[PDB]
């Protein structure tokens, strides 16, 4: 599960840390953060090595651009470079299972998050959410969100969030990877 | 979707209906079939509308460069042995099938090619969705000896038996006559509340 | 490509001028163990005194020294590396010299696009025990017991000729070498001024620390 | 081979390609004018032994609907450069579907005479040659030649003796002529220099008709 | 066709010229500063009308920059593939040997020529390390080198010589042989995770104004 | 310089102007007529499709390159179409690949005269190591190939072929010297004669 | 086929139980599951047999190339990093394996899945009784923990997935891979 | 001129006479062909079973164009079933002896070799190939060193009607006096069926007799 | 997935429409989609596929226009995306393409869609708008046939709705 | 066969490839051309290469940058369409318009391939770009025939080119140039290179790139705004 939320001087996204295969959660430690650059940072859930077979493979360009070119791409920019590489491997021999949430904060066209489909299908989101508890929490985040808010209130309206992924849903994830980026770039939370 | 073609005594009487369906829904009631191939030969074309028209795109450009390039209008045969081919290689990708027409000094041909690549010339072919319908009113009707105004009252009908039998097929019938003497495209040829602004 | 009249192809013997600009090697052998041993080639006072290298491992049993192309060899070198591991891999024995050797002479002059400056000196001490195989640029490796790699190596090859001995003994070996890179040389040799490895029967190719040297 | 046979002079100068102008020097005259119904182009050819014909290897040949080529240079080289520029324009056709602009017909075509002076193993091609077109509202008249250099024109001649036939154009000819007007300044610069002759107006491309050059 | 077959010298001769070719390029001057890595180069030729690897690899070629960027473009591709890799980056000396590797392959190639370049790799590890490359593909590690059209005689005027400091000896030597330009001039510390940082020109006056104290 | 196709300072190619000398150096001088109804040619005869012939002329070798070649485009023309390749098609397409022995500097022109006779009526067409192909009305090539023309420019067709070597050859020839290949209007199957 | 893992202050330790089947018929018991790459990192056997004596061989080679040309030690994150990349181009090819990186850096433990989730946590159980193991484990695991303690708990967890899991019997193979690297600490029987 | 792709200003590529001196240094093999057959002498290859081929030229080419010829009959006898007849496998063999001639890189060849065949529709064939591709048919060929020297003995012979049984000794006594002399001799005629076969050792000594 | 794609010709003017919402499976993801691009285009069909077209069809288009400044013909831009996607007749993008806009400087309307009015998507618009076509309308009235149109298909259909847009092409004026 | 070969990749004892030097010579016979930054918008002048009669250089790489093309014309083009392709191509999947200064950097690469491997011709042909990227705003960048690329205030190229980039020198002070200054000696130094003391309009076109109301548009001057400013040019002497 992943969440999206955007501000108005920031943007906020959040992950559960967790992966299974079996019955079992490996680990609780998952990291499905995958920052790529002082405000750009994909979140990708999705099944095995695709999502981070996918991830540095977008990331070692997005970087690889920076040392060549002397300055960093926009959120936008980067969005729409990752989306070209998912509508080609729809029609290959390997199609990436991979539901992403591209953050970032450019400074002249402001804050902005993007969903983006493993088919691929970038649009750019008010708020977002992917996973299977996308399906229970967006109506919370629908209902309550506004135009305006704080990152103060930003922290409320997550955690409000977390209530349904424990509450009514039935798999637990039980720590949440709050993050923000904001015009001084990313911070964990 | 019928399509026709008769060879009368100075060539060849091409004949279409305006209809084209997305399976239950007309999306076109006024569409071109009779696409011409060149100046001297034309083909309907039936089955996947899309194929159809591309194929015959590809046949035109080629017709039409071997053409520029003898400076003489080329042959029928010519026309339908790369027809021949063409709808051979695919194996049945490509499912779209093609009624040639066309005349050479060699006199008038008219092969009906079905879309695995046979090629028949007869003196009256159909196909199409109505082509059943549309050829046993050719085969009790057509004459050899008919002449050449006659198909137009041959052609109009059959086609038109497509029109009302069957329901993939309807709306205005195409007429293209094929002849030495004269060429004739009759593009529409034969006939059988307000949102209050503000 | 061209045989030249004399026979002998040109490139080659071309190559075989580009060693003589190359750093002097001794290839001790020991029957004891393999002390190869290089000149250290620096001559830049502010070029690394310990960064630089000339002698390179292969496998564990296996040590490489190079002369001529410094550049050139590193190629052959990995390779000769590729070679042995895939060894490892298909037999789980570890790859005899002769054939780690051999492997490398059969890339030697593959020009269809221009031949390797380059001698080496594989030193292993492989079940037979001490073994060391000289591998001259013209794809022709030999068996050896000593060789000396390089320009003033035929000085070092004549002046082996009398001091060369039936059996040897390890250390002895070295001390050779200790004194024979002294008279090639230009200079005092110092520690700093050559680059011994070592393979005793019992170890794990060694590369020799320089205050053993001095001694 | 792999390797260029253009390369550069000491001052910078593509030998092979100026020898290449050389060849375009030979060959007989040729001459096109835009006039304002359209262009007309016309080349000098000959009965040489009196057992020729004429109706084999016109040098204008048309390419597209509207557009044709005369050639001056060798003529071997020509047969082949034509069958490119109709692999063009038919190209273009099933893409685009609407007979290619005269102006994008000669760059393409230049573009292929081009790819010779960087291309290995190979040399450039000698054949220069009029592409006279009319499209929309404007007769085109181009000349395209061995370095892949074009221009559009308002009335050009090429061949033997192009340096007076240019001469006269400009001073026999200026603004605008009546289609066969601005031919008698064909007729009559050629003459400064059997004969083929081509024709564009807006009635499809078309060989000036025989009955009617005499 | 081999370009590079050896000479009846045992020389190869593009080589040769490539190392004519670096010592046309400008000053160079590098030094593994104790503190932190240094590196410079000179010669702009200001008319008035007018490189890092990596986080902690860095690069100061001197040559012909047209070879170079086009040299560091897949040295960067190396970098970043290599990061995917193995789960760290990549070591200052990991770029060198392919670098070297990369430059020594053009010689034993059908139609290439070594690239004219011999680069200042310089990087942190967080200790400084400052190789040469060469177009043969040697590869030495140095703690002070400069590579350049007079750079040789700043290589001995190091050799007789050897934050303030380290940046006073980039600037010494250039400074006191070289002519004096106070733009031509374009040091850049790199600090130990600043990543390779230029200064302005008026920073620079830190030691470029003390010089002239001294 | 003379070596590499390439242009001369004059705008020539040497090497195909050297493949001319060596078609006129081949020896032989071939020579055909076109009647109204029938189209001889004489001289190394052949028979490129059952409706089609040609006579090379030249190095005997380079003949049969190019006669297989013109047997291969013209059966793969009636595979693709599936009519007789005009005789004026088969010239064309064998003088655009002769080109390419002139535009690629890698190979060499193949020196054969190449005299196609057959019905498309009767035609006489002749092709160059040039590239460069014509109709003739009375073409002939090889080594007396002028000292024929002029006989052929002052003028029953098998006699105008026959006299025309005769005269020009200056020789009376045995049969079997003269190899003599008629296409009458009604035989449209090259058959050579066999005086 | 279990092969438990997990790292504390004083070590790694890598338990295996030895049992290999094919069916329901048990071709051997002697199998130790924790191929070797290098003295001081090791791998793991899970999933099908011989995949991962021939993945591990790659892996062992490529760390053996590496460590040649590097002239350096190959990491438990890069180890662990080059496996994952090797095994993900047979994603899709059923090259199932559950191997393990283990080895002393401090101490590094990854679990390397087959469909390239190299992840990296503390605490592992991989294979068939993996599910019997977890629970053992996690009892008496803490990171305050003694070499013998360590020894014992491996043993208690290997013992108690092998006590059900019916493809697995055999005999528990601890490795310890504490500072130094590792040692074949226990070969030691279950039927005790 | 000495590069083979280029043309010597008169009319000829040199490169291609210079592979043409090779075979007149070699020695004269002499085939004749007979009434029934052709009797290759040559002071011998099974092209197939059908074809013989005597070889001269420097020998070492000679074999690659053999197996090339081999492999000619093969895929001939493969797609088309029958035998391959002479007439068209010189043709075959010629066009790609012919193909070196015309491309710088790959140099011309240095022999020429009389195939011969002896199969009911055709009766005997023999086709010699030259290094250029320049195949014709014989009477009777011999091509060597002693080039003239040998056909001047030949065209003492009038086979048209001669048996290929007084042949094999006539190709060996051509041998004699054109030319020790190690013989060898070869039958394809009737009797020996097509079966490219070698003279019986008994008649092969009696004549050299 | 899909979208629905109005688009309807009666005066020189130039209608098309769309709605501006897209779906995983039946979620709405955004009521804000994109679909119609700008002489404009507005597929429909898959997003991954309306987004490839898009980009695709820009890409060749602008090579083309820096080519010549000659402004697009609608017929041959037709031509263009039939080409595009017939290229995939084995492996076929899903997305329908329904040009509309002006024909150059002649001011005069040209509507096309690719395997009066063309509608096309996921949808109800090919019965509804019909008879209610009028071959003349001003853009006012425009308008107001091609929104009714579009809200009474829509609105209906299940998969498609929430928010509306409609450029009524014209030189004077292209309203939103 | 190779034997012909001339290597044309060769590298010289003198230290200098010779196609190099070849192709900064071939400019010298390419006609006069220069563009001139200021802080608003960036000129090219450019001048058409003869004034015949009955003839009836700048290209549109972009719409927010283009380039002009000095050497030769048969290449020129090539460069053009490689220039035109290259920032559709980034404009195609980044999903913003091509830097203009990794636009230059990408056809540099193209270029510099020929001269270090092939055995191909290098292209001739020193080029400008005039421009606008986003982060820098308005810039020109030259390339010199070999790899190369040069971000320049001002800059000539052609016939003269060290003469009129010299005269630029002095002439152009830094950093004080509205846009009329930019006219003003564009058509100085496009006088002066030339025999001829003013120049006609069928010698100069000036393709003035102009940040046009937040949509950058790159506009050739209208001959009648080419013969006022020429129009000056005859009061300017």
């Amino acid at each position: 599960y992943l969440i999206g939320i955007q501000g108005p001087d920031y943007v906020l996204v959040a992950s559960d840390r967790v992966a299974a295969s079996n019955i079992v959660q490996m680990k609780d430690d998952h990291d499905k953060m995958f920052k790529m650059s002082e405000k750009i940072l994909l979140l990708c859930v999705g099944e095995a090595g695709d999502t981070v077979q996918f991830a540095e493979y977008i990331q070692k360009n997005v970087q690889l651009y920076k040392m060549r070119n002397g300055y960093e791409l926009s959120p936008t920019a980067a969005a729409n470079f990752t989306r070209r590489n998912l509508a080609d491997c729809l029609r290959s021999r390997t199609p990436y299972h991979v539901n992403l949430l591209l953050a970032g904060y450019d400074e002249h066209e402001g804050p902005a998050l993007y969903y983006m489909d493993y088919l691929a299908a970038l649009a750019k989101a008010p708020f977002a959410a992917h996973g299977y508890g996308a399906f229970l929490t967006l109506s919370i985040l629908d209902r309550y969100y506004t135009p305006t808010i704080s990152r103060e209130r930003a922290v409320e309206l997550l955690r409000k969030c977390l209530e349904e992924l424990q509450k009514r849903f039935i798999l637990n994830l039980p720590t949440f990877s709050v993050r923000i980026i904001d015009k001084n770039g990313i911070h964990d939370l | 979707t019928t399509i026709a073609g008769v060879v009368y005594k100075d060539g060849i009487v091409l004949g279409a209906d305006t209809r084209a369906t997305e399976g239950m829904v007309v999306a076109d009631k006024n569409c071109s079939k009779i696409h011409f191939i060149s100046p001297n030969i034309y083909c309907c074309g039936a089955g996947t509308a899309a194929d159809t028209d591309m194929t015959t795109q590809l046949i035109s450009s080629n017709l039409e460069l071997h053409s520029l390039s003898t400076g003489r209008l080329p042959r029928v045969v010519t026309a339908n042995r790369m027809l021949k081919q063409m709808l051979f290689r695919y194996q049945g990708y490509i499912g779209a099938a093609l009624v040639l027409g066309g005349v050479d000094v060699t006199g008038p041909h008219l092969y009906s090619i079905y879309p695995h690549g046979s090629t028949d010339k007869l003196p009256y072919v159909t196909m199409g969705s109505g082509s059943l319908a549309a050829m046993a009113v050719f085969e009790d009707k057509f004459r050899p000896d008919m002449e050449e105004e006659e198909a137009k009252n041959l052609v109009s009908e059959a086609i038109a038996a497509g029109i009302f039998n069957d329901l993939g097929s309807g709306s205005n019938i195409d007429l293209c006559v094929i002849s030495k003497n004269k060429l004739d495209f009759l593009r529409p040829y034969t006939v059988p509340y307000r949102c209050e602004k503000g | 490509n061209t045989f030249s009249p004399e026979g002998r192809l040109f490139q080659v013997e071309y190559a075989i001028e580009a060693i003589k600009l190359g750093s002097t090697a001794i290839g001790i052998q020991t029957s004891e163990g393999v002390c190869l041993a290089v000149e250290k080639r620096i001559t830049s006072p502010l070029m690394e005194p310990s960064s630089i290298e000339k002698i390179v491992e292969i496998d564990a049993h296996i040590g490489c020294a190079m002369s001529g192309l410094i550049a050139d060899a590193k190629t052959l070198i990995d390779k000769a590396r590729v070679e042995t591991q895939n060894h490892w891999f298909t037999y789980n024995e570890t790859m005899t010299v002769e054939s780690v050797t051999q492997a490398v002479s059969n890339l030697a002059l593959q020009f269809g696009s221009r031949p390797f400056g380059v001698a080496l000196l594989f030193g292993g001490v492989d079940e037979k025990g001490p073994q060391l195989f000289h591998m001259d640029p013209s794809g022709t490796f030999v068996q050896c017991d000593a060789r000396a790699i390089g320009s003033a190596s035929e000085g070092a090859q004549s002046s082996l000729q009398e001091v060369y001995h039936k059996s040897m003994t390890l250390k002895e070996a070295i001390k050779s070498s200790l004194i024979i890179l002294k008279q090639v040389m230009e200079e005092k040799l110092n520690a700093t001024n050559i680059e011994l490895a070592t393979v005793q029967p019992g170890q794990n190719f060694h590369m020799f620390t320089k205050e053993e040297l001095e001694e | 081979y792999s390797f260029s046979l253009t390369t550069f002079s000491p001052s910078g100068k593509l030998v092979q390609i100026e020898y290449a102008l050389a060849a375009v020097a030979g060959g007989a005259p040729s001459v096109g004018i835009k006039a304002a119904n359209g262009v007309v182009l016309a080349t000098e050819k000959k009965q040489k032994s009196i057992l020729y014909d004429e109706r084999s290897v016109h040098k204008v040949e048309p390419i597209t609907k509207h557009i044709g080529l005369v050639y001056s240079g060798m003529g071997p080289d020509y047969r082949v450069l034509v069958h490119r520029a109709r692999k063009l324009a038919q190209q273009y056709y099933l893409v685009y579907q609407e007979p290619i602009p005269t102006a994008q017909l000669v760059q393409r075509v230049a573009s292929v005479m081009q790819e010779y002076t960087q291309s290995g193993g190979v040399r450039p091609f000698g054949v220069s040659l009029l592409i006279c077109g009319w499209n929309e509202g404007r007769p085109y008249l181009f000349q395209s030649d061995p370095s892949g250099a074009y221009f559009a024109w308002k009335a050009t001649a090429m061949g033997k003796n192009y340096v007076n036939g240019k001469t006269f154009l400009e001073k026999r000819y200026n603004e605008d002529l009546e289609l066969e007007d601005a031919i008698h300044t064909a007729i009559l610069t050629l003459k400064e220099s059997n004969i083929e002759v081509g024709i564009c107006n807006e009635a499809g491309f078309r060989r000036l008709t025989p009955t009617e050059v005499k | 066709r081999a370009i590079t077959v050896f000479s009846p010298d045992g020389h190869l001769f593009q080589v040769e010229y490539a190392q004519e070719a670096v010592k046309k390029g400008s000053t160079a001057v590098g030094v593994r500063g104790r503190d932190i890595v240094v590196l410079g180069v000179e010669k702009k030729s200001v008319a008035k009308l007018q490189c890092a690897l990596d986080d902690n690899v860095c690069m100061a070629f001197a040559g012909l920059t047209a070879d170079a960027r086009i040299v560091i473009n897949r040295a960067r591709v190396e970098c970043q593939s290599h990061r995917l890799t193995v789960e760290d980056p990549v070591t200052v000396e990991y770029i060198t040997r392919y670098i070297a590797s990369l430059k020594q392959r053009y010689t034993q190639s059908n139609g290439r020529r070594p690239f004219g370049i011999s680069a200042l790799i310089v990087g942190f590890d967080g200790t400084p390390r400052l190789y040469q490359t060469d177009p043969s593909g040697t590869y030495h590690a140095w703690k002070a080198n400069a590579i350049g059209r007079g750079a040789k005689s700043v290589r001995e005027f190091l050799e007789k010589n050897y934050d303030d400091l380290t940046i006073k000896l980039v600037i010494k030597a250039l400074l006191e042989v070289v002519q004096s330009g106070g733009k031509n001039i374009e040091l850049a510390v790199m600090r130990r995770d600043q990543s390779l940082k230029i200064l302005n020109p008026e920073e620079i006056e830190k030691y470029v104004a003390e010089i002239e104290k001294e | 310089d003379r070596h590499i196709t390439i242009f001369s300072p004059e705008g020539r190619l040497y090497q195909v102007e050297y493949a001319f000398k060596a078609i006129n150096q081949g020896g032989l001088t071939s020579v055909a007529v076109r009647g109204k109804d029938c189209a001889v040619i004489v001289t190394h005869l052949f028979k490129i499709t059952e409706n089609i012939g040609c006579v090379m002329t030249g190095m005997t070798a380079d003949s049969r390159s190019q006669v297989q070649r013109a047997r291969y485009e013209a059966a793969n023309w009636k595979y693709k179409y599936g009519y007789e390749i005009p005789v004026d098609m088969l010239c064309k397409r064998i003088a655009d690949i002769s080109q390419v022995y002139t535009q690629n500097a890698e190979m060499r022109p193949l020196g054969c005269c190449m005299i196609l006779i057959g019905i498309d009526g009767p035609q006489v067409y002749k092709c160059d190591p040039a590239g460069y192909y014509c109709g003739f009305k009375a073409t002939a090539a090889g080594v007396k190939q002028t000292e024929s023309t002029s006989f052929l420019e002052k003028k029953q067709t098998v006699e105008t072929a026959i006299t025309c070597l005769s005269t020009v050859l200056s020789i009376d020839f045995k049969p079997s010297e003269i190899e003599v290949g008629v296409v009458t209007v009604e035989n449209p199957k090259f058959r050579i004669l066999t005086i | 086929t279990t092969t438990l893992a997990f790292k504390f202050r004083h070590g790694v330790i890598v338990a295996a139980d030895s049992r290999a089947t094919a069916g329901a018929y048990i071709a051997s018991q002697t199998v130790k599951k924790v191929i070797e790459i290098n003295p001081y990192l090791l791998g793991t056997m899970a999933g099908g047999a011989a995949d991962c004596s021939f993945w591990e061989r790659l892996l062992a080679r490529q760390c053996r190339i590496y460590e040649l040309r590097n002239k350096e030690r190959i990491s438990v994150a890069a180890a662990s990093k080059l496996l994952a990349n090797m095994v993900y181009q047979y994603k899709g090819m059923g090259l199932s394996m559950g191997t393990m990186i283990c080895g002393w850096d401090g101490p590094g433990l990854y679990y390397v899945d087959s469909e390239g989730n190299r992840i990296s946590g503390a605490t592992f159980s991989v294979g068939s009784g993996s599910v019997y193991a977890y629970g053992v484990m996690d009892r008496g695991y803490s990171y305050d923990l003694e070499v013998e303690q360590a020894y014992d708990l491996a043993r208690r967890a290997i013992y108690q997935a092998t006590y059900r899991d019916a493809y697995s019997g055999g005999a528990v193979n601890l490795y310890h891979v504490r500072e130094d690297g590792w040692i074949r600490v226990s070969s030691d029987n279950v039927a005790d | 001129d000495l590069s083979a792709s280029t043309f010597s200003p008169d009319g000829r590529v040199f490169q291609v006479e210079y592979a043409m001196k090779a075979v007149e240094n070699s020695s004269t093999a002499i085939g004749i062909r007979c009434k029934d057959g052709v009797v290759f002498g040559v002071e011998l290859f099974n092209v197939d079973r059908h074809v013989g081929m005597a070889v001269a030229g420097l020998l070492a080419d000679a074999r690659s164009l053999a197996d090339i010829a081999r492999e000619e009959a093969s895929n001939f006898r493969s797609n088309f079933g029958y035998n391959i007849p002479l007439k068209h496998l010189a043709d075959r063999v010629a066009m790609y002896v012919h193909a070196y001639t015309l491309y710088s890189a790959v140099r011309p060849f240095g022999c020429s070799f009389m195939l011969g065949s002896y199969s009911v529709n055709d009766g005997a064939q023999l086709y010699m190939i030259d290094p250029s591709g320049v195949s014709y048919g014989y009477w009777g060929c011999a091509i060597g060193k002693a080039r003239q020297a040998a056909k001047t003995e030949i065209e003492k012979l009038q086979m048209k009607e001669m048996t290929c049984r007084d042949i094999v000794k006539e190709v060996a006594k051509i041998i004699y006096i054109v030319h020790a002399f190690e013989l060898e001799l070869s039958w394809v005629g009737e009797l020996t069926n097509g079966r490219h076969e070698i003279v019986p050792k008994d008649i092969r000594e009696e004549a050299e007799k | 997935n899909g979208g629905a794609v109005m688009a309807m010709k009666g005066k020189n003017c130039v209608a098309i429409a769309a709605d501006r919402r897209f779906g995983i499976q039946a979620q709405m993801v955004t009521t804000d989609f994109q679909k119609i691009f700008p002489l404009y285009i507005g597929l429909a069909g898959l997003a991954t596929d309306v987004q490839t077209v898009a980009q695709r069809l820009k890409f060749r288009l602008n090579l083309y226009e820096l080519k010549e400044g000659r402004q697009i013909k609608p017929y041959t831009l037709m031509s263009m995306v039939a080409n595009l996607l017939y290229e995939k007749r084995f492996g076929p993008y899903y997305t329908e393409p329904v040009i509309a806009g002006l024909d150059p400087k002649t001011f005069k309307p040209f509507i096309c869609s690719l395997d009066d009015f063309v509608v096309s998507g996921t949808c109800q618009m090919y019965g509804m708008c019909e008879s209610l076509w009028e071959p003349n309308m001003d853009p006012d009235h425009l308008f107001e046939t091609i929104s009714q149109a579009m809200l009474n298909a829509v609105d209906r259909d299940a998969v498609s709705g929430m928010g509306v847009i409609v450029h009524i092409i014209e030189k004077d004026k292209i309203t939103t | 066969s190779r034997r012909y070969d001339s290597r044309t990749t060769i590298f010289s004892p003198e230290g200098r490839l010779y196609q190099v030097e070849y192709a900064m010579e071939a400019i010298g016979h390419a006609g006069t051309c220069l563009g001139i930054l200021a802080n608003d918008g960036v000129l090219l002048a450019a001048e058409r290469r003869n004034i015949h009669k009955l003839l009836d250089k700048i290209y549109k790489l972009n719409e927010d940058m283009a380039c002009s093309v000095a050497g030769i014309t048969s290449d020129a083009n090539v460069l053009t369409n490689e220039l035109r392709l290259i920032a559709q191509r980034y404009l195609l999947q980044y999903q913003e318009p091509i830097p203009c200064e990794q636009l230059v950097t990408a056809l540099c690469d193209i270029k510099q391939a020929y001269t270090q491997f092939g055995g191909k011709r290098p292209f001739g042909v020193s080029l400008l770009y005039i421009g606008w990227d986003k982060h820098y705003g308005f810039q020109l960048y030259q390339s010199d025939p070999s790899g190369n690329y040069g971000g320049w205030k001002a800059t000539c190229i052609g016939n003269n080119s060290a003469a009129a980039v010299s005269m630029l020198k002095q002439d152009y002070k830094e950093g004080e140039m509205t846009l009329k200054s930019a006219l003003a000696l564009a058509i100085k130094v496009l006088n002066k290179t030339m025999d001829v003391s003013k120049l006609s309009a069928e010698k100069v076109e000036i393709a003035t790139l102009t940040r046009e109301n937040g949509k950058t548009v790159i506009r050739v001057l209208k001959q009648k705004e080419v013969e006022q400013l020429i129009k000056k040019h005859e009061e300017e002497e």
